[PDB]
Formats: C-alpha cells, sequence, structure tokens
C-alpha cells in the first residue's frame, strides 16, 4: 500500500474538501508505478456485487447508519495504552510474544498493516479509530492469519517464488484475505462484514465513476467524509487523473475470499490450511503430501475446532449467506 | 542555616516546650546559663538552626511564649533552664483565655497577637535562611487554641511559602480534661484545616497507657509525658540538625507524608522504649525497633491503626546503623500488613537516616504515619460537638464576644465533609 | 591530554564521589592534600596540576543542601578539592522534582554552568562528561535534568555519561520516587549519551551473598560502584593493550538513539577468606559476569537479550583467553542475543590491576573485569516504574506539589506518553526479522 499511497494525497484532500466535494484529484505517485499490480487489478468484478448490498442493507436495517453501528458494535475509541495493553494480551495468548514490532500511526488507509521493515516483521495500528470491541479482530486478522501464515510458509517448500512455481500453487488470495476477514470478525455478537462489503461495492463503482461521483455515491452508505474519503482513495489507488473512471481492484479480495471459504467450509481442513501457509484452499490436497508440519503454528482460536466452526455458522447467518444461496452462487 | 522559629501558646504549649529545650540543650551540651560547654563541634556545626549565637559567645533559644496568663510563664522563668530564654520574649496578658475560644481568637487575642507577629517579624528578619515554624499548643485550653489559630492564620499571610509544624494535644476519647473541648477542637481543626502543612496529633490517653504498659511506671507525672513528646520532636528536626548518611527536612517530610492538602494530620510513635529493669534482657536491632513501631499498643494517637490504612508513613532513625537492613525491615513489615496499607501507593515508606543516638542509647526511631484511622477520632469529636449544640449548651459564652452560630454550623460542615474525604480515600480502588 | 570532568549532582552524586576520589587518590600514590611522595600522563585526564606539588580533582560538587558538601568540607578530604567548586544551595528539593528543576536549582544553575566552563576551558582535549546522579532524590533528578539540558545547549557534541541509581522495585526511601524517575527520564532521555544502570538492591544482595557481610553500610555500595568506574576510565587512566575510549563506549553500546540505558555488573567480588580456594580463571569471571546473579541491576537477563556487551579487563589478563571465553559464551543457549546483531562485544585491556582501598572489603585480585551491558530485560522495570506512576496519577495524589512548583498536568500526561512510547521501542526492537 505504501508505493500506491499518493505522494499528495493531503494537498488533494483539502482541495477536495474546501470545493465542497466537486473537484476532481489529481494524485502523483512516486516513481516509478508498479504498472504490473496496477494492469493486474486494473478491473472490477461484480460476481459478489449483490452479496456485498446484501451486507450493507443488513447493517442498515438493524442499526439504521453505518454511525450507530461502529459506536454499538465497535465500543469506545481506544487510547494507546490501551491499544498496547490488548496488543501485549494477543501476542502471549497467540504464543509469539517478542516477535513483532508494534508501532502506532494515523497515517494508515487501513486499521493495520503487517510489514517487513528491516528484514523483520512489524505491525502498524493505525490509533486513529481505534475500538474496544473491533481491535482483538484486527489482531486475528493480521497476527492469527498473515502473520501466523507467514511463519508456517517459511518453512515450506513454497516458501518463495521459484518453489510456489516449481510445486505448482495457485495465488495466495483470495484465500489469505478471506480467511483473515473471516477471522477478524470471529467471536464478534453481530459479526458483519461491514469493511469487505463497502470496499467490494466502491470499487465496482469506482470502474464506472469519477472520484466526485464515487464520493457522492457513498453518502447513501455512509455520512462521514473522512471515511468516505478513505473508501474512494483505495478503490482509486494507482490513478492519476481521478475524473476519469477506474479502479484498482485489489479490496475485492477479501469479500471475495469469504464467500468462497464459507461456500467450501465443509471440506476445508482449517489447521492444516493454516499450517501449511500462504496458500490456496484448493491445494490442500495437492500439497499435504509435501508439506513439513512438524513446527507450524496454528492460531489459538482454532484449538477448539467445534466451537471456530459454529462461529462460522454465526457469520453466514449474520450477513445473509445462508448455504443454499452460496450454493447457487459457486455450484462447484 | 536552615533556622526554625519555635512558638509556644496555651499553658501546655509552654510546659512541653520547656521540656522540649532541656531535651535541646541536653544535645548540643548547653549549659543552663546559655553557654556551650559541649566537646563535639558537630553541635555547633548547626547550631544556628535553633539557637542564636548571641554576643560574648552565648546562645539563645529561638523562642516565642505567648500565654495571657503569667502563672505558668512565671513558672518557666524561675525554673532552671529558663534563665537562658531571651527575657523579651516572654509575651502574656492579664485577662487570660478564662478556657474560651472566642476570647483566645477575638476578644484577648487580638491584643496581644499585634506584638507576638513583631516579635515574629524580628526573628524572621534575624535569621539567614528561615526553614518554617513549628507550633506547639493544645486544642482544649482557651489560650492555646484561639491564639493559635489567630498567629497560624497571620502568619501565613506574611508568609505563604514558609513551612508549619504544629504538635497540637487533641482530646483523649475516654476522659474529657474540660466540659467545652468539643468546640475548641472544632473550631481550632476548622482554621487548621484552613492554614496548615502538617499536624501531629497527640493524646494524653495514649501517653498515659505507654508510661504504665510499656515503661512500667505507675507514677507518671506530666514531665514524663512531655519527655516522651520532646524526644518525639527532637528526632523529627535531627534529621536536619545533624549529618546523616540519608539526611531529611521537615519540607522532604511535608512532601512525602501529605499528598492531599488538606489530610495531613500525622499520629506520631516512638522507639525503643524499654522499663528501667527490661532493658538488658532485649536486643537493641533494627528489626526490633521496626517492629515495635507497628502496633496500636505503641502509637501516641489514641486510635487503633488496623481499623484504617496507612495513607503514608516516614520513619526517620538515629545512631549508626546499617540501610540495607532497615531496608529489609521495611519491606518485610510492608509486605506481612498488605491488607493494612492503602493499594493505590506503592512502595509507601519514606525513610530518613542520622547518624547520632538521642544521648543515652545506641539508635532509636521514630514513626510519623499518616493513616485513616483517625477519622474516627473526629468523628468522636464531630458527634460530641453536634450533641452539645443541639441543645446550643454553653453558646452563650461563645456568642457573647462576637461569634454567632453560623460560625459553628460552618465549621461542623467543614469537619464532616473532612472525615467524608478520609472516608472516600480508605475506600478508593 | 584526554581530560574528562566529574559532576556530582545530589546527596547520592556527593557520596558515591567521596568513594571515588578516594579510590582515585589511592591508585596514582596521591595524598589526600595532593601531594605525592606502568604509570606514565596518567593521573592529568582527571588531576589537573599546580605549580607546587599538588594536584586538584575535576569534580564539580553541587548540592542544594549544605549538610553534605560540609561534611566534605570537614572530613580527611578537605585539603584536595578546589574550594570554588564545592557549591551549595540554602533549600534542597526536598523530594520535588519541580523545586530540583523549576524553582530552587534555577538560581545556582548559572554559578554551576560558571565553574563547569572555567575547567573545560583550562583543559585542551576534553573527552566528556561524568554526571553522579541518584533518580529518586528530587534534586538529582531535577537539577540533573536542568544540567544535561544546559550542556547539551553549550557542548554541541561531546561525551556525557551518567550513573543513575536506578529505583529499586520493593525497597523504596522516597515515597514519590515514580513522578522523579519519570520526569528526569523524560528529560534526559533526548540528551544524555549514555546512562548506566545500577541499583541498591542488587548491590545489597551482592555483598549478603558474595562477600559475605550481612549488614553493608552505604559506603560499601559506595565502594563497589567507584570500582566500577575506575575499571570504566582505567583505558584513559593507565596503559593498557586494548584501549578504549568514551566515544567508543557510546559507538558500541547504542544501536538506537534512545535505546541508551546499560546496565553495570562487576567481578570478581570475593572475601578476603574466600580468596584462595580458587585460581579466578578469566573464563571464570567471565562467567560470573555473565551470571544472573551478580548483575547489579534487579533484573533477570534471561526474560530479555542482550543487544551489546562490553567487557574491560585489567590486570595479567591475555587476549586468547578473553577470546576462547566470550567464545564459550557466545555457544551457550540461555544468552541470546538478538538476530540483527551477530558480533555482540568489545574488549578492552588493560595491564594495571585493580587496587584495594585500605579499610575495605574486597581481597587483592590480579584479574578483574567489569560489563556494561545493554539489554532488553530492563524495559520490563520500566513497566514497573510505569506501573506505579499510573496509580500514584490515578488519584492525582501529590500533584499539588509539583503543580504549585512550576510545573503543569499536561506535562505529566506527556511523560506517560513518551515513557509509552520507549516502552513500545524496546518491544518493537525485542522481536525478530523477517525475510
Ligand atoms: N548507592 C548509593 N545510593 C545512595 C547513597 N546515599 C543516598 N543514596 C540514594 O539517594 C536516594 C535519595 O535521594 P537523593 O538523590 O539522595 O536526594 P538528595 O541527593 O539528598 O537531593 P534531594 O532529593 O533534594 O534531597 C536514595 O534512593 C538512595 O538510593 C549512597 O551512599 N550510595
Ligand atoms: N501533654 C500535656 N498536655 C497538657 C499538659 N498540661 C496541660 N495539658 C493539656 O492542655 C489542655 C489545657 O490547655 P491550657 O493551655 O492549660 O488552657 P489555656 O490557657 O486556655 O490554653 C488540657 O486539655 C490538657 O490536656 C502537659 O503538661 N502535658
Ligand atoms: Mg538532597
Ligand atoms: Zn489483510
Amino acid at each position: 500500500l505504501v508505493a500506491l499511497r499518493p505522494t499528495n494525497m493531503d494537498r488533494e484532500r483539502d482541495k477536495f474538501f474546501q470545493s465542497h466535494y466537486t473537484y476532481n484529484p489529481q494524485f502523483e505517485y512516486q516513481e516509478p508505478m508498479p504498472t504490473a499490480v496496477l494492469e493486474k487489478y486494473c478491473e472490477a468484478s461484480g460476481q459478489f456485487i449483490h452479496q456485498a448490498v446484501g451486507i450493507i442493507e443488513a447493517v442498515l436495517e438493524k442499526f439504521g447508519t453505518y454511525e450507530h453501528f461502529e459506536a454499538a458494535t465497535g465500543g469506545q475509541l481506544l487510547t494507546k495504552c490501551q491499544i498496547w495493553s490488548i496488543v501485549r494480551k494477543y501476542m502471549q495468548k497467540e504464543g509469539c510474544a517478542g516477535e513483532v514490532v508494534v508501532q502506532l500511526s494515523e497515517d494508515l488507509l487501513s486499521q493495520a498493516v503487517m510489514m517487513v521493515e528491516n528484514s523483520r516483521p512489524t505491525l502498524a495500528i493505525n490509533l486513529t479509530g481505534a475500538r474496544q470491541y473491533w481491535l482483538e479482530g484486527m489482531l486475528r486478522h493480521q497476527i492469527g492469519t498473515h502473520y501466523l501464515r507467514g511463519v508456517n510458509n517459511a518453512r515450506q517448500p513454497w516458501h518463495n517464488a521459484e518453489g510456489r512455481l516449481r510445486y505448482g500453487l495457485r495465488p495466495a488470495n483470495p484465500t489469505e484475505e478471506g480467511l483473515a476477514s473471516l477471522h477478524s470478525v470471529l467471536f464478534r455478537k453481530q459479526p458483519f462484514l461491514w469493511r469487505a462489503a463497502l470496499l467490494y461495492y466502491t470499487i465496482h463503482r469506482a470502474a464506472r465513476m469519477s472520484f466526485r461521483q464515487l464520493f457522492q455515491d457513498l453518502e447513501r452508505y455512509v455520512q462521514d467524509a473522512d471515511v468516505r474519503w478513505e473508501y474512494c482513495v483505495r478503490a482509486k489507488r494507482g490513478q492519476t487523473d481521478t475524473s476519469l473512471p477506474g479502479c484498482f481492484s485489489k479490496d475485492q479480495v477479501y469479500l471475495d475470499g469469504i464467500v468462497r471459504i464459507l461456500r467450501h467450509r465443509q471440506t476445508i481442513d482449517f489447521p492444516l490450511l493454516t499450517s501449511l501457509g500462504k496458500v490456496s484452499y484448493e491445494d490442500v490436497d495437492h500439497l499435504r503430501p509435501h508439506g513439513v508440519l512438524d513446527n507450524t503454528r496454528v492460531p489459538h482460536f482454532m484449538q477448539d475446532l467445534a466451537r471456530y466452526r459454529q462461529q462460522l455458522e454465526h457469520i453466514m447467518a449474520t450477513n445473509r449467506l445462508d448455504e443454499a444461496e452460496l450454493g447457487r452462487l459457486l455450484p462447484d | 542555616m536552615r533556622e526554625i522559629v519555635h512558638i509556644q501558646a496555651g499553658q501546655c504549649g509552654n510546659q512541653i516546650g520547656a521540656k522540649f529545650w532541656e531535651v535541646i540543650s541536653d544535645e548540643h551540651g548547653i549549659d543552663p546559663s546559655g553557654n556551650y560547654v559541649g566537646d563535639s563541634d558537630l553541635q555547633l556545626e548547626r547550631i544556628s538552626v535553633y539557637y542564636n549565637e548571641a554576643s560574648s559567645h552565648k546562645y539563645v533559644p529561638r523562642a516565642i511564649l505567648v500565654d495571657l496568663e503569667p502563672g505558668t510563664m512565671d513558672s518557666v522563668r524561675s525554673g532552671a533552664f529558663g534563665h537562658l530564654f531571651r527575657p523579651d520574649n516572654f509575651i502574656f496578658g492579664q485577662s487570660g483565655a478564662g478556657n474560651n475560644w472566642a476570647k483566645g481568637h477575638y476578644t484577648e487575642g487580638a491584643e496581644l497577637v499585634d506584638s507576638v507577629l513583631d516579635v515574629v517579624r524580628k526573628e524572621c528578619e534575624n535569621c539567614d535562611c528561615l526553614q518554617g515554624f513549628q507550633l506547639t499548643h493544645s486544642l482544649g485550653g482557651g489560650t492555646g487554641s484561639g491564639m493559635g489559630t489567630l498567629l497560624i492564620s497571620k502568619v501565613r499571610e506574611e508568609y505563604p511559602d514558609r513551612i508549619m509544624n504544629t504538635f497540637s494535644v487533641v482530646p483523649s476519647p475516654k476522659v474529657s480534661d474540660t466540659v467545652v473541648e468539643p468546640y475548641n477542637a472544632t473550631l481550632s481543626i476548622h482554621q487548621l484545616v484552613e492554614n496548615t502543612d502538617e499536624t501531629y496529633c497527640i493524646d494524653n490517653e495514649a501517653l498515659y497507657d505507654i508510661c504504665f504498659r510499656t515503661l512500667k511506671l505507675a507514677t507518671p507525672t506530666y514531665g514524663d509525658l512531655n519527655h516522651l513528646v520532646s524526644a518525639t520532636m527532637s528526632g523529627v528536626t535531627t534529621s536536619l540538625r545533624f549529618p546523616g548518611q540519608l539526611n531529611a527536612d521537615l519540607r522532604k517530610l511535608a512532601v512525602n507524608m501529605v499528598p492531599f492538602p488538606r489530610l495531613h494530620f500525622f499520629m506520631p510513635g516512638f522507639a525503643p522504649l524499654t522499663a528501667r529493669g527490661s532493658q538488658q534482657y532485649r536486643a537493641l536491632t533494627v528489626p526490633e525497633l521496626t517492629q515495635q513501631m507497628f502496633d496500636a499498643k505503641n502509637m501516641m494517637a489514641a486510635c487503633d491503626p488496623r481499623h484504617g490504612r496507612y495513607l503514608t508513613v516516614a520513619t526517620v532513625f538515629r545512631g549508626r546503623m546499617s540501610m540495607k537492613e532497615v531496608d529489609e525491615q521495611m519491606l518485610a513489615i510492608q509486605s506481612k500488613n498488605s491488607s493494612y496499607f492503602v493499594e493505590w501507593i506503592p512502595n509507601n515508606v519514606k525513610v530518613a537516616v542520622c547518624d547520632i543516638p538521642p544521648r543515652g542509647l545506641k539508635m532509636s526511631s521514630t514513626f510519623i504515619g499518616n493513616s485513616t484511622a483517625i477519622q474516627e477520632l473526629f468523628k468522636r469529636i464531630s458527634e460530641q460537638f453536634t450533641a452539645m449544640f443541639r441543645r446550643k449548651a454553653f453558646l452563650h459564652w461563645y456568642t457573647g464576644e462576637g461569634m454567632d452560630e453560623m460560625e459553628f454550623t460552618e465549621a461542623e460542615s467543614n469537619m464532616n465533609d473532612l472525615v467524608s474525604e478520609y472516608q472516600q480515600y480508605q475506600d478508593a480502588t | 591530554m584526554r581530560e574528562c570532568i566529574s559532576i556530582h549532582v545530589g546527596q547520592a552524586g556527593v557520596q558515591i564521589g567521596n568513594a571515588c576520589w578516594e579510590l582515585y587518590c589511592l591508585e596514582h600514590g596521591i595524598q589526600p592534600d595532593g601531594q605525592m611522595p606502568h604509570h606514565h600522563d596518567s593521573f592529568n585526564t582527571f588531576f589537573s596540576e599546580t605549580g607546587a606539588g599538588k594536584h586538584v580533582p575535576r569534580a564539580v560538587f553541587v548540592d542544594l543542601e549544605p549538610t553534605v558538601i560540609d561534611e566534605v568540607r570537614t572530613g580527611t578530604y578537605r585539603q584536595l578539592f578546589h574550594p570554588e567548586q564545592l557549591i551549595t544551595g540554602k533549600e534542597d528539593a526536598a523530594n520535588n522534582y519541580a523545586r530540583g528543576h523549576y524553582t530552587i536549582g534555577k538560581e545556582i544553575i548559572d554559578l554551576v554552568l560558571d565553574r563547569i566552563r572555567k575547567l573545560a576551558d583550562q583543559c585542551t582535549g576534553l573527552q566528556g562528561f561524568l554526571v553522579f546522579h541518584s533518580f529518586g532524590g528530587g534534586t538529582g533528578s531535577g537539577f540533573t535534568s536542568l544540567l544535561m539540558e544546559r550542556l547539551s545547549v553549550d557542548y554541541g557534541k561531546k561525551s556525557k555519561l551518567e550513573f543513575s541509581i536506578y529505583p529499586a522495585p520493593q525497597v523504596s526511601t522516597a515515597v514519590v520516587e515514580p513522578y522523579n524517575s519519570i520526569l528526569t527520564t523524560h528529560t534526559t532521555l533526548e540528551h544524555s549519551d549514555c546512562a548506566f544502570m545500577v541499583d541498591n538492591e542488587a548491590i545489597y544482595d551482592i555483598c549478603r551473598r558474595n562477600l559475605d557481610i550481612e549488614r553493608p553500610t552505604y559506603t560499601n555500595l559506595n565502594r563497589l560502584i567507584s570500582q566500577i568506574v575506575s575499571s570504566i576510565t582505567a583505558s584513559l587512566r593507565f596503559d593498557g593493550a586494548l584501549n578504549v575510549d568514551l566515544t567508543e563506549f557510546q559507538t558500541n553500546l547504542v544501536p538506537y538513539p534512545r535505546i541508551h540505558f546499560p546496565l553495570a555488573t562487576y567481578a570478581p567480588v570475593i572475601s578476603a577468606e574466600k580468596a584462595y580456594h580458587e585460581q579466578l580463571s578469566v573464563a571464570e569471571i567471565t562467567n560470573a559476569c555473565f551470571e544472573p546473579a551478580n548483575q547489579m541491576v534487579k533484573c533477570d537477563p534471561r526474560h530479555g537479550k542482550y543487544m551489546a556487551c562490553c567487557l574491560l579487563y585489567r590486570g595479567d589478563v591475555v587476549p586468547k583467553d578473553v577470546n576462547a571465553a566470550i567464545a564459550t559464551i557466545k555457544t551457550k543457549r540461555s544468552i541470546q542475543f538478538v538476530d540483527w546483531c551477530p558480533t555482540g562485544f568489545k574488549v578492552g585491556i588493560n595491564y594495571q590491576p585493580p587496587t584495594v582501598v585500605p579499610g575495605g572489603d574486597l581481597a587483592k585480585v590480579q584479574r578483574a573485569v567489569c560489563m556494561l551491558s545493554n539489554t532488553t530485560a530492563i524495559a520490563e522495570a520500566w513497566a514497573r516504574l510505569d506501573h506505579k506512576f499510573d496509580l500514584m496519577y490515578a488519584k492525582r495524589a501529590f500533584v499539588h506539589w509539583y503543580v504549585g512548583e512550576g510545573m503543569e498536568e499536561g506535562e505529566f500526561s506527556e511523560a506517560r506518553e513518551d515513557m509509552a512510547a520507549l516502552e513500545k521501542d524496546y518491544e518493537e526492537v525485542g522481536v525478530d526479522s523477517v525475510e
């Protein structure tokens, strides 16, 4: 995300706001632009657009607005002290205490990003909008999924590009971010997949719309201009002249992964899937014979596997993604 | 440097002061005439803190003796260790407070407080760097209570930066030496919680109990009780009147012991206390002193500490000892009595160590505990006051000097607020 | 011609300095009156010389309470010090940081800086500063913070070394230790090149167990810390087969600008009766240095990782044995450095053995080793202080003194934020790297 975070985002934000949302941001980026990755994610999908809208509407039906959903389900905004406390408790719970550097920042386009600074893992947490019941989920996403998968993957024959080719691996995504997103909302009482759904939706529209149009369009789902600005930039990462239609479709991966994993949950071995590293749920049978599983780590929330599966059922119910609908969506 | 000025109000204050100056002079090797005949230069290295070197190489205590009846003044003057006070200091009136606070703070005191403040100002300008004031007075007697409160208010007006010490003899719970002492106590406490930095509550009941049981004395004359209080005061000041491996000053105690502006009432304690015979049959070690200082049967304030919690504790040792031993003892005593200390003040034991024994011992110790148990005391007094105010008994004597009921209403409300604060912090979490 | 001045703030600093200068005067054969009846020059780095055979120390004893300084003036070391340096205030900070940094110390900071400037300009190859100051005392914390800020303003780029007395976890003589510690740390975090953590509790433990003295006075702790300081400076003050200057210390033991809190350790520490019954191998004394029971800060090194170590040997030492011993230490698993620092040692050898002070407690040894180790375990210690602070701030206890003495609550909140940030940095560094 560092490469596609516009170098002039602030100056263009002030311009946008000060024009009362009529101006089209003219973004610039650190040269050179990752042309290959831009081209890979230049087209948006609509495969799950009705699921996205289904989730969004389910939230707004129950909570009226996002604003109330956030405050009612998310809990209080956290101080730095409270964040560190929750993180420390989590690391110990996961048995990875002292392995990851934790940093607090205001300039993240997401809640948190897991990185490799100084050839070492770094968890950057956005202090802006960090909330009590939500933060624990972020840790289950970045640490419980991304980090543990990463460490397990480093131990496997397919730990690098060559290894992936040699063993014939499908891409890690959408299985990676699908698993991570399900894990974020795992133990919540109202586990609505708002973030995933709205990202999916925003990209779909971004492909057709200017920035101005996209920003206005989102008003129907979320009022806060700052929140909307985030979603718009994420959807138009890499776009220079945002007056034209176009998107960076990467963030559609979350909902895409969720649907697929939930659809096939009955045949997926979730411990094994995590143990094999950065692998697709489809590659599990292919790679099982060649995986080294002696000292691979499974997240703490997967130990009671019966309960884990119940949570997945609860997540489907909540998000209006019942078995029958998943069945019709993917007749696999 | 850091000279301290001594004020003595009321008959009890004056007698305590007489014994106190006897003790100090014994410490520094000062003859009754006021000339130094000592043997150790360290006595004179800080002799200025309490004394002034008058010409022809004599020493005069920095005392300001105040009263409204010349009786006890003349008793002090005639008796030995009275011939060295500077004779111009003995301020006294003729009417006498008549055991009334209204007289001692409004009518009679208003005529002598000016002369007292003038001599105070002269002594202050005489000193190099003033450290603070220590006032020795009662809370029952009219002179002590009223005039001491008036002097404290005036001094705090003229020196809002110096530090203030009071040794107020609180009325005992069981006996009552006077009849109107609830009124004097309430008004005096109102003034003190207004304008004092620290207040060393003492009861005669606890001193009786100590002289009876611990010292094994069946004939405790007031000389002995005053001797005990004097030893306590000397122990408090030796931290600056003498060198020490970890020295202390009055400001240090004030900062450490007073977490909040109002809650600054301390109960003292002394150790060791051994009878004449039962001395050689006990070992004088730091653990022994430390364990002695923590029990109701050796607190000079009549209230069991176990009924509340120690908000803070200060401990001033004397004589040559080992710091590690003291640290170990404090650690143990803070460990085993965990329920006896407040949760939210970690490491609540201030420690100071001097280098000179209290003259005639190997090592001594003084305890200064700021606890919540003392609330009971105020509770008691408050209730008594309420009773004697419900019928407005004895009210006419106080009304006739200009004071009115609303004074009593406000003072009682203030004391109840203080007790509420003590209760709140006792059960804080 | 490599001068280094010493600045002693507070009672702790002054007494430690008494011990240190006693030790020095013993080392170079210097009488208490500055006269003197492998050596080179040697003493020039710490002793300036006047026309006669009288040498004077480059020390600046500053305090706000004249008691201890008066004891110094009356002690046997009266003739030694230059009487102008013994700066005394009038009313001590009384364990109050605000008094020691805003109200009182503000009125003699200028005189102290003036004497500092005189002593500096009389020198030519000034190396850096040695601040001997406690952490709990009001004068220590406040005055040291003020003095460090002033010196860093004046002397732009020079060595600044402190010997703090870290507040013990369980034995606390003061009551407001968390406040003074947090404030002085928030201040000195941006100016001190390299601090030196030492605690009284650990030294009590060492005196009881190793030296077999059950009742030690502050004299003994002071003697031990003086021995540590002498081992630090023996490189400057003597001819050694592999010397090291203080700039090397700050370069080696400080990976990042903020994390510069190495804890001290010394060996061997054995009583005179137990002097025999052991040949005191250099490998043996190295193992003693790395023993978790011999460190002078109550922190188990096994709970953290040694980010850097610096071992300074002195006496009849041979480099091959040092190499072998350090190799063995690197082999063991319980001593686990960070992955990103594969070279975790600086070694220094001096030819002069440590000298035992008559009337002391230790025994005449031929080899000695002082370890200055920067680890991650110390981070946990900060947590403890942080915890204490939180409690004593949750009720706003004692706040009125500081508020009324020239400080604001927002400053307390900011210092708490800074300490949280430091703890965060320690935790972040403690983790391992990917790829
Ligand atoms: N190691 C060691 N520490 C000492 C010694 N004497 C005092 N200390 C430390 O000093 C601390 C007390 O606070 P100080 O720094 O001495 O306060 P101060 O120097 O008197 O200055 P003020 O705070 O203004 O009174 C205690 O925590 C002790 O650890 C000593 O002889 N050796
Ligand atoms: N400890 C002690 N208390 C005394 C002594 N003499 C009187 N008191 C107390 O002082 C109080 C009397 O106050 P006093 O000064 O005599 O009356 P005043 O002239 O109105 O101030 C009584 O409550 C006694 O308890 C004494 O020698 N020692
Ligand atoms: Mg001091
Ligand atoms: Zn993610």
